[PDB]
């Protein structure tokens, strides 16, 4: 709406594009930079005692 | 023909009922823990940290896809709740 040039300038982040640097608010550290609980807090609490939360990835 | 127990064994056997009761209670406790941790998963799932990096990624790929990828790709401006009670970021900052 403000302008195609304005949008292009806003989107551009690096002068040299040969390097990929994804934007991240923070970098994972625990569990070798991974997430053990990919769930909500409620799900994490309940799934340890209630069936149906696990989807049996087989 | 007095086929009685040896003296040391007979002396030892006095405390055996306590051992039997202890085994009963311990087996009950262990089985309760096993069932509680088995029913939700239908198995004794290995600890997440007891796995390789690739194994962890493979295990959590499906959960990530089901919980974040699909809402992220099906997102609409009016799907988010006005109360700001949205799902927390995967890596909370
Ligand atoms: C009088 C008037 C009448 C009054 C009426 C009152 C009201 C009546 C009820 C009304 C409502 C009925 C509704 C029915 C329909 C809805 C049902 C529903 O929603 O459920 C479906 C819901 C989901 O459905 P589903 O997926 O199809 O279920 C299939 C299975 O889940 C699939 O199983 P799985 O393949 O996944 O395998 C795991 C499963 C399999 O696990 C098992 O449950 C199997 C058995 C495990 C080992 C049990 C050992 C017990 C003894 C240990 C040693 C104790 C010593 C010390 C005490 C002294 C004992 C003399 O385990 C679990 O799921 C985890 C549950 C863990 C249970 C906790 C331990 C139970 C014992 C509690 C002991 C308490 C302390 C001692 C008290 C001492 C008192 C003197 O199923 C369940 O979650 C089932 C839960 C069952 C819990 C255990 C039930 C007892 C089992 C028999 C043992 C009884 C012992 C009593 C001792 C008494 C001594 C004096
Ligand atoms: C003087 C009195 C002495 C009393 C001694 C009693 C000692 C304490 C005993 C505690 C253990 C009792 C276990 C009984 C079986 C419980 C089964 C159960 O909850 O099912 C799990 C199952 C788990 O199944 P699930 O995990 O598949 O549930 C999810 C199901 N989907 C996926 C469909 C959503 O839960 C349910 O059935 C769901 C409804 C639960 C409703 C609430 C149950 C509360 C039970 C309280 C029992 C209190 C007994 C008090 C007796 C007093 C006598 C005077």
């Amino acid at each position: 709406v403000h302008g195609e040039e304005y949008a292009q300038k806003m989107q551009k982040r690096f002068h040299q594009t040969d390097i990929w640097a994804p934007f991240r608010h923070r970098y994972a550290y625990m569990y070798n930079s991974s997430n053990k609980n990919v769930k909500d807090y409620k799900q994490v609490t309940l799934s340890r005692y209630i069936n149906g939360f696990d989807k049996f990835n087989v | 023909v007095n086929t009685a127990y040896p003296t040391p064994l007979k002396t030892i056997l006095k405390t055996t009922p306590a051992f039997v009761v202890y085994f009963v209670f311990g087996l009950g406790f262990s089985t309760v823990i096993y069932d509680v941790v088995y029913h939700p998963k239908d198995r004794i799932e290995r600890f997440y940290f007891r796995s390789s990096k690739f194994e962890r990624l493979s295990r959590k790929r499906d959960e990530k896809l089901r919980h974040y990828f699909k809402p992220a790709i099906e997102w609409q401006p009016w799907y988010n709740t006005s109360t700001n009670n949205n799902t927390r970021p995967l890596l909370r900052y």
